[PDB]
C-alpha cells in the first residue's frame, strides 16, 4: 500500500543518486496495524486515518468497492441466530 | 554529468506535464491540452467513498508513471527510469585513489 | 497544477495563480493526537464494558 | 626558599582540587579558580594536576586541552613542557602495554593538536608507529579525534594514512575487530567526523597578565484586516513566523482588534483555533494573554467589548482550550466578562454537558466545592442572575 | 454584494473568484484610460487610496488569498481549507484590507 509513488518519490529526495526497486518474491504478508470490527474507528475521509483504525478502514474501503456493504456507512458481523449469541455474550 | 539528475526535467516529462496540465513545482506549466470536464457526477468509482489515501499520490508521481497514476491519459509520452552514476573526479591533484568510498572486507 | 490543488491554468484567472499551502491544512490534518481529546473522553464515558470436542 | 616552597605546595593542592572539580555544570568557575593561582613557578605542578586530570576524566579532554591552549598562548613554555610530558606518556604506554594510558594520551595529543598546541607531524609519527605494529585499535580513536583537522593541515599525511588502513584491510590477515574498526574508520571519512632566583618578579609579571584577563503591531492589524476567513489571516499570521518571545504580544493584539468590531464574529476565534492547533508556543501565548485578561486588563473595557471578549474566550474554551480557569471583592466588570463567558459555553455546549465537563476539570475557581463560611453564597447567586444549575445542589451539599 | 450576504461570500469559492476577476476587470478599465496596463505603473496606491488623497477610492474584496482545494475532491464528496491560492495582484508586501473585515456578519 505505502509503496505508491515510492521509488520516484526517492529519486526526487536523493537527486537521482539512489535507485529502488521493491519486489515481493519473499510473500512476505503481515497484520495490517489496528483493529478491524471497530465501529467508532477513525476521524478523516480525505487524509490518511489513523493507526489503530486503519486495519478497519482499509476493511471497509475493500467492501464498498466489492458491493457488499450498501450505502455511505456500514459495519461488518457474523450472520447466525440469537442475535450473535447475544452479542457474544454482551 | 550524472545522467540520472534530470529526473522529471526530461523533455518527455515536460512533455506529459503539459499533457497532464501537471506542473513539476520547479518546471514550467502551459495551458492544459484538453478542459477539464468536470462530469464525474458522483459515481461508484473513484468515490471518496471507496478508495483509501495513504499516499497522497503527488504530481511528481503522475509525470513518471504517466499511463498508471493518471487517468485518461491523453498524447503523454513515456518517460526514462535509470540507473545511478558512481563517478568520482578528483579536484586535488591526484591519481586514482579511493577517497569517497570504502575498502573490501577481504 | 500541482498535487491536484494548483488553479488549472494561468490565464482568465485575472491573477498570479501563486499557491501558498496553508498552515491550516496541518492543523486540520494534526488534532487526532492533540478532537483527539474529545476521542478520549468519549472513550471514558464508555470504558467500562468446548471440553467434548478437546 | 622555605615559603616559595610552601607556595608552590599550596598551587599544586588547588590545582588537584580543580582537576577533581572539572566538568560541564561549572567549567566557566573552574577555570576563574585556576586562573586566580600562580603556574610559572608551579608550572611543572599545573602540568601534573593536568595530565593527571587527563589519565582520569577522558570525557573531559576537550576542555583540559582547551585550558591548555589558553594557558599556552600567554606561557607557552608550560605548554610546551605539558606536550613534552604527554608524549613520555605515550611513550610509555606503548613500550609497557598500557592500551588505556595509551588511548588517554593519545586522545589528549588529538585534542591538542585540534586546538593548535602541537603540531599534527607528531600525530601522524604516532599513527605510523601504531601502523608498524599492527595496533588497529589505538590509531582508529586517534584519527577520528584529530580527523577533520589533520585533512584540513596535512592532507598528503592523511591520504598517506588512510592507504595504509586500506592495505591492512585487505593486505593483510587482520582481526574481526581490527576489520570492524577499520570499516568504522571508513564510515567517518565518508561523512568528514560528523561528531628560583627571580621569584618575585615571576609573581608580579603573573599578578598583571591576572589583571589583563508599533510598525508590528500595525502590520499584524493589517493582516488580520487584510483576510476574507479567519483561516487566511491565521496562514499569513503563521507566515510571518515571529519569534516565541513577540507570539504574546500578537495575540494581544488580534484580541485589541477582536474588541475594537462593533460584536463578536466567528473569524478571529477560528484565527485563535488555527494558531492553537499550529503550536504549543502558540497556546502559551494564548493562555498567558488570558491570565494577562481576567487579571489586569478586564477591568479597563467597557461593556459591550468585554462581552465580545467573553464571548471570544468561551468560543476558545467550549472546544480547543483546556477549561483552567483561576477566579467577594473581585466583582464588577470581570463577573459581567465571566457570566458572558458562561453564557457562550451554555451556546456552545449544551447545560448539563457543559457542567459534566466543567466537573471533569479541577476547577476549584469558578465552582468551589468546601462550602468555605457562606463564601459559596456570593457563587451561587451569582449563577442564578444568569440562568444555571447545581449551586442549589452544591448549597444543599454543604447546608 | 457584500452587505447582501456578509457571511454567505466566505464558503463560495467561484464568487470570490469572480471579485477578483471583476475587480480586476474595473482595474483594467481605469488603465485601459490610460493606454497601458503595465503592472508597475500602476501600484496599488493609485486605486486604492482615498480621492481624499488624490486616489480612485477603490473599495478592494480582491487581495484576499482564496481558498483553493482539490478540484478533485471538491465538487465530489466533502472539503476543508488548505492551500490558499494567490489571490489578485503582485504586492509590495502591502496587504490591501478587504472590505468583508469592515462588515459585521449577518448571524
Amino acid at each position: 500500500i505505502e509503496s505508491a509513488g515510492f521509488e520516484t518519490d526517492l529519486r526526487l529526495s536523493t537527486n537521482g543518486l539512489g535507485m529502488c526497486q521493491l519486489y515481493f518474491w519473499h510473500k512476505i504478508w503481515r497484520k495490517v496495524p489496528g483493529d478491524v470490527l471497530d465501529k467508532d474507528a477513525f476521524i478523516p475521509k480525505l487524509k490518511p486515518a489513523p493507526i489503530n483504525s486503519l486495519s478497519r478502514d482499509f476493511v471497509m474501503k475493500t467492501r464498498r468497492r466489492k458491493g457488499i456493504s450498501t450505502g455511505g456507512f456500514m459495519s461488518n458481523d457474523g450472520p447466525t441466530l440469537e442475535k450473535y449469541i447475544s452479542a457474544e455474550l454482551y | 554529468t550524472d545522467k540520472n539528475y534530470y529526473y522529471l526535467f526530461d523533455k518527455k516529462s515536460f512533455f506529459n506535464g503539459k499533457a497532464l496540465n501537471n506542473a513539476i513545482p520547479g518546471g514550467p506549466k502551459f495551458e492544459p491540452l484538453y478542459p477539464r470536464e468536470e462530469e464525474e457526477d458522483y459515481n461508484e468509482f473513484n468515490s471518496i467513498d471507496r478508495v483509501i489515501f495513504r499516499v497522497p499520490i503527488r504530481s511528481e508521481y503522475k509525470v513518471a508513471f504517466p499511463h498508471l497514476y493518471n487517468s485518461r491519459p491523453r498524447s503523454v509520452r513515456i518517460p526514462w527510469y535509470n540507473n545511478p552514476v558512481s563517478c568520482i573526479i578528483q579536484n586535488d591533484e591526484e591519481y586514482d585513489t579511493p577517497a569517497l568510498f570504502f575498502d573490501p572486507s577481504l | 497544477s500541482y498535487n491536484g490543488i494548483g488553479l488549472k491554468s494561468a490565464k482568465g484567472s485575472s491573477t498570479s495563480g501563486h499557491v501558498q499551502r496553508s498552515l491550516a491544512s496541518n492543523n486540520r490534518r494534526r488534532p487526532q493526537g492533540s478532537q483527539q481529546q474529545r476521542q478520549q473522553r468519549q472513550n471514558a464515558i464508555k470504558k467500562a464494558s468446548i471440553e467434548t470436542h478437546m | 626558599i622555605k615559603f616559595q616552597r610552601e607556595n608552590w605546595e599550596m598551587i599544586r593542592s588547588h590545582v588537584s582540587p580543580i582537576i577533581s572539580n572539572l566538568t560541564m555544570d561549572n567549567l566557566q568557575e573552574s577555570h576563574r579558580d585556576l586562573f586566580q593561582v600562580n603556574i610559572l613557578i608551579g608550572r611543572d605542578i599545573i602540568c601534573k594536576n593536568v595530565v593527571d586530570f587527563t589519565l582520569n576524566n577522558g570525557r573531559l579532554i576537550p576542555a583540559l586541552s582547551a585550558l591548555i591552549a589558553l594557558l599556552n598562548s600567554d606561557i607557552p613554555d608550560i605548554g610546551e613542557t605539558l606536550a613534552k610530558e604527554l608524549m613520555l606518556m605515550f611513550v610509555q604506554q606503548f613500550n609497557r602495554k598500557d592500551y588505556v594510558s595509551c588511548g588517554n594520551i593519545l586522545q589528549c595529543l588529538s585534542i591538542l593538536f585540534l586546538y593548535d598546541v602541537i603540531h599534527e607531524i607528531v600525530i601522524l609519527q604516532i599513527l605510523l608507529l601504531l601502523l608498524e605494529k599492527n595496533s588497529l585499535r589505538l590509531v582508529i580513536a586517534v584519527m577520528k579525534i584529530c580527523g577533520w583537522k589533520l585533512a584540513l593541515v596535512s592532507k598528503k599525511t592523511h591520504d598517506m594514512i588512510w592507504e595504509k588502513l586500506r592495505y591492512i584491510l585487505q593486505t593483510q590477515e587482520l582481526s574481526s575487530t581490527l576489520r570492524e574498526s577499520l570499516e568504522t574508520l571508513f564510515e567517518i571519512r565518508q561523512k568528514d567526523y560528523k561528531s628560583c632566583e627571580n621569584f618575585n618578579e615571576l609573581t608580579m609579571a603573573f599578578d598583571t597578565l591576572r589583571q589583563k584577563l508599533v510598525e508590528f503591531k500595525k502590520k499584524i492589524y493589517l493582516v488580520l484586516k487584510s483576510s476574507l476567513s479567519g483561516d487566511e489571516a491565521a496562514h499569513k499570521l503563521l507566515k510571518l513566523k515571529i519569534a516565541n518571545n513577540l507570539k504574546k504580544s500578537v495575540v494581544d493584539i488580534i484580541i485589541k482588534s477582536s474588541l475594537q468590531e462593533s460584536t463578536f464574529s466567528k473569524f478571529y476565534s477560528i484565527l485563535s483555533e488555527r494558531m492553537i492547533t499550529f503550536h504549543r508556543s502558540w497556546q502559551t501565548a494564548y493562555n498567558e494573554t488570558f491570565e494577562q485578561n481576567y487579571t489586569q486588563d478586564i477591568e479597563d473595557y467597557e461593556t459591550d467589548q468585554l462581552r465580545i471578549l467573553g464571548k471570544f474566550w468561551g468560543h476558545l474554551i467550549s472546544y480547543e482550550f483546556l477549561p483552567m480557569d483561576c477566579l467577594e471583592e473581585s466583582c464588577p466588570q470581570g463577573r459581567i466578562f465571566i457570566k458572558f463567558l458562561f453564557q457562550e459555553l451554555v451556546n456552545e455546549l449544551g447545560l448539563d454537558e457543559l457542567q459534566l465537563r466543567l466537573n471533569s476539570s479541577k476547577l476549584d475557581g469558578m465552582f468551589p466545592l468546601e462550602g468555605d463560611a457562606e463564601h459559596i453564597r456570593y457563587s451561587i447567586n451569582f449563577f442564578t442572575a444568569i440562568g444555571l444549575g447545581l449551586l442549589t445542589e452544591d448549597m444543599r451539599s454543604r447546608l | 454584494l457584500f452587505t447582501y450576504f456578509r457571511e454567505a461570500i466566505v464558503a463560495t469559492e467561484p464568487l470570490l473568484d469572480i471579485l477578483v476577476k471583476g475587480e480586476t476587470r474595473i482595474q483594467n478599465r481605469v488603465k485601459l484610460g490610460l493606454n497601458s496596463k503595465m503592472p508597475t505603473r500602476f501600484p496599488p496606491a493609485v486605486f486604492y487610496t482615498p480621492k481624499e488623497l488624490g486616489g480612485l477610492g477603490m473599495i478592494s474584496a480582491s487581495h484576499i488569498l482564496i481558498p483553493a482545494s482539490d478540484l478533485s475532491w471538491s465538487k465530489q464528496t466533502d472539503t476543508g481549507i488548505t492551500h490558499f491560492r494567490a489571490g489578485m495582484t503582485h504586492e509590495d508586501e502591502k496587504l490591501i484590507p478587504t472590505i468583508f473585515r469592515y462588515i459585521t456578519t449577518w448571524e
